[PDB]
Parts: C-alpha cells; structure tokens; sequence
C-alpha cells in the first residue's frame, strides 16, 4: 500500500491536506444560554463535525486499506478523543478559554452552565495548558490524531468466537510509519536525538488523558441524553450506543 | 447505521 | 533530587527492587463460584493489593519528593490502571486466563460469573496478549507501571516540572534497555511508541473497571473496604 | 482518609 512508501515530508503533506474545517456553532449571541441551549449548541457543533471527521479519515494515509467493518470500529472507538483533541488545539491560543467554534468561546464559569460539565472543561483546559508548555506543533497536532484513529480501537478488535485479540498488521505498521514521521519532525526542527525521544514519549502520554476525557465525556453526554435535556442526533446516538 | 453509509457514501 | 542522578541501569535496578510481592487468594477451590462470592474474592485482592502499591509507590524514584496532597491525588488517579497492567503482565504468560493471583486463574469465561464483567476480561486479555505479541520484557513493564504513576494524574495538578523530569528520565530509562537489547535507533523509537499506546488503553480499561466495580458497590453485590471504597469515591 | 495515613505511615 502507498502509505507505507509515503516519505515523512509526503505524510505529513498529507495529514495536514487532509484536515477538516472549524466550523461555527448556531449560536444566538444575544440570546441567554440555560443547560439545555448550551448542551444543544454542544451536540449540534459535534453531530456537523463528525460528518467532517469521516471524510477525513478517508484520507488518513491507510485507512482506506481497512475493511469497512473496521473502519466503522476505529471511528465508533475514537470519536470522542479526535472531536476533543481537535478542541484543546484550537483553543491553544486561548488560556482559560474553550473555542468549540469562533462564535463559541467559553471559559470554565460557562462551562457550570450544564450541571457535572465543569468538571470536564477543566480536563479540557489542562489539556489545552499542556499543548502550550510543549509548544505543540501542527504537524505534530495531525499526528497524533491520527494516531489516535488507529490506535484507540485497535486493542479491541476480538474474534467472533473465543474472542481472542485479532492481529492487525497493517494498522500497527501505518502507526509505526506515523512514529517515524514524528521523529523525522522533531530532527528537522534541531531537536537532539535524546530530545526526541524524550518529546515523542511527552506527546504519547497525552494520548492517555485524551483518552480519559473521551471516557468521562462520554459518561456526561449519556447522562445528558437519559436526563431528557437534549435531543442528539440519530449519528450521535449510534456513535454514543457503541460505548455507557 | 448512518455511520456505515457515510464511510461507503 | 536523587531521581535525576540514577543512571539508567540504577533506575532499572531501584524498580526491580521497589516491585511489590505477588499476593496469593484465600480463594477455595473445592466450591464452586458465585457472582458475590467471585466478586468478593477479586476486590479482597485488590483491598490487600492496595496496601503494597502504597509502599511500592514510595520506593518510585521521584515521588517522595512530591507533598503528600500530590502523592495522594496521583495514587487515586491511578490505582486501578496500576494493578490492570500488574494483572495483565502476571497473566501474560497464561493465553486467555487471567493470574488475579498464582491460585486464582480465571478463564474468560469465568467473568461470565459476574453480571457485565466478561467485558472486562475480554480487555483485560487483549491487552495480555498484546504484552505477548510484543514480547514485553520485566524491565520495560517496571518503567511502564512507574509512568503510569506519574503520568495519569500529573496534567491536573514546580510540582509538574519536578515530575516532568524525572518522567523523562524513565522515557530515558526505557531507550536504554531498548539499546542495550540491540534495538536500531528506528526501532528503539517505534518501540517506545507502541509501548507507550498501550497506555491509553490501560487507562480505557481503568475507567471502564471503575464503572463496573461502581455498579457492583451500588447493587451490593458484595463489599468493599474502606479503602477500596475511598479509592473509588475518588472518581466520583 | 485511609491513603493519607497509609502513605504517611
Ligand atoms: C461531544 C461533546 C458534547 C458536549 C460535552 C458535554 O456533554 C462537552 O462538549 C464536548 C465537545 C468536545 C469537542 C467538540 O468538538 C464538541 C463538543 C463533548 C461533551
Ligand atoms: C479492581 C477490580 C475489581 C473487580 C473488577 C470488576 O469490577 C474485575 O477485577 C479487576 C481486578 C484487576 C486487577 C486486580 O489485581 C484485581 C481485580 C477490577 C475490576
């Protein structure tokens, strides 16, 4: 497959091509927010980000070459994870502040809009704090969230029966392609071989607590969703239903 | 399922 | 520090030696198992569990330098991805069971005898056979269970920095045993990134256990230990 | 809390 002959500089090429727009939220900015206006302004924004998302991860370098029934899995696992690190690196630039979208900026108080939401925010804001004090690059950004496609599901793929773990060669060698290009980043900017591993590692364990937000975002919008305060949309609800 | 068709569409 | 001075053969060597004892079940084999008396038998291990990972964490170069509050919020953060990943590396050995204790092997078909817990071994296992695709080594297990500790709860805290540090020093750690075993530079870096993936879903796995062992606390299936229960309390 | 004596202990 051509993502495997792709060189570093190509890949990255390709990633940053590949990458979806910001969108606006519906929002009304002279009207008032309650839980359930700020929740819908929230999983509107998500349900239009998704159809984005799919097409984008068409153009991950290998991903196509995956079964569709792989496909659906990889994205049903990570959704929530490339959905949230695409939030903390667009709101870099804004300390204390969340850019769901550019007409929806919001700081941890409005976060306490949507009871049991603070607290995920504040995940989300240290997340964003991190990005700043490693100086997260955009090469590096697209990276890691296609890292996260790959990867999120890829322990979970079990046999029909017996359930045992499936090996996915391809996905591990794309991934392994992916921490090549990391690396080949890292020394273009001068950073020294110590210093490159040393950052690759930095980067990876982000990876952990996006993963941790995913899961307890998740839990938050179930809530949401079972309390009656929100209607999501029939994507949502299928993307929420293959987790709760 | 939405998303299985929007991957195929 | 005194972290920062370890050489990393000496990192190596202080987290073999800081490694907790493997803890045996009270479990008794000539009875059959129930779904309370199962579950009994796995949050008593872990209870008794608990009290070494406390002195093992101690011995963690790096995380006596810390307060006591931020010891405290790292444990809590982490304690259940801690013995997760010591389940999985005692179990690698063992294809489709899981050593929970050297006289409590389940099969997978075992957590069947809990209500929504086959799940969790089915992760569990995945996770186990990956350590054995990877041939994971002890080594590498120690520096990884070592991040663990300082990682998971560190971006919610010179407190970070200090951490960030000697988190460095294990990444380190972790290349030099890679070297040493004659891993390209190529190699060496890819390996340090699929030991390290393995991490995130750890974590999935910690979040998706503390849930369940929520579940069986609020049906009283069975009960927990105060500190147990405090580890818990801890998520939520 | 039980950690709190634990680890100070
Ligand atoms: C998809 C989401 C909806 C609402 C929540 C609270 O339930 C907070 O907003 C989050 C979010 C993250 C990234 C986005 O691009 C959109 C919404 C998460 C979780
Ligand atoms: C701490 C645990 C208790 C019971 C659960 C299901 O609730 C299954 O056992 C798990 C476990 C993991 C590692 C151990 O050393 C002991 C038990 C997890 C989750």
């Amino acid at each position: 497959s051509l993502a495997l002959s792709l060189t570093a500089d190509q890949m990255v090429s390709a990633l940053l091509d590949a990458e979806p727009p910001i969108l606006y939220s519906e929002y009304d900015p002279t009207r008032p927010f309650s839980e359930a206006s700020m929740m819908g302004l929230l999983t509107n924004l998500a349900d239009r980000e998704l159809v984005h998302m799919i097409n984008w991860a068409k153009r991950v370098p290998g991903f196509v070459d995956l079964t569709l029934h792989d496909q659906v899995h990889l994205l049903e696992c990570a959704w929530l994870e490339i959905l949230m690190i695409g939030l903390v690196w667009r709101s870099m630039e804004h300390p204390g502040k969340l850019l769901f979208a550019p007409n929806l900026l919001l700081d941890r108080n409005q976060g306490k809009c949507v009871e049991g939401m603070v607290e995920i925010f504040d995940m989300l804001l240290a997340t964003s704090s991190r990005f700043r004090m490693m100086n997260l690059q955009g090469e590096e950004f697209v990276c890691l969230k296609s890292i996260i496609l790959l990867n999120s599901g890829v322990y979970t793929f079990l046999s029909s029966t017996l359930k045992s773990l499936e090996e996915k060669d391809h996905i591990h060698r794309v991934l392994d392609k992916i921490t090549d290009t990391l690396i080949h980043l890292m020394a273009k900017a001068g950073l020294t071989l110590q210093q490159q591993h040393q950052r690759l590692a930095q980067l990876l364990l982000i990876l952990s607590h996006i993963r941790h937000m995913s899961n307890k975002g998740m839990e938050h919008l179930y809530s949401m969703k079972c309390k009656n305060v929100v209607p999501l949309s029939d994507l949502l609800l299928e993307m929420l239903d293959a987790h709760l | 399922k939405i998303l299985h068709r929007l991957l195929q569409d």
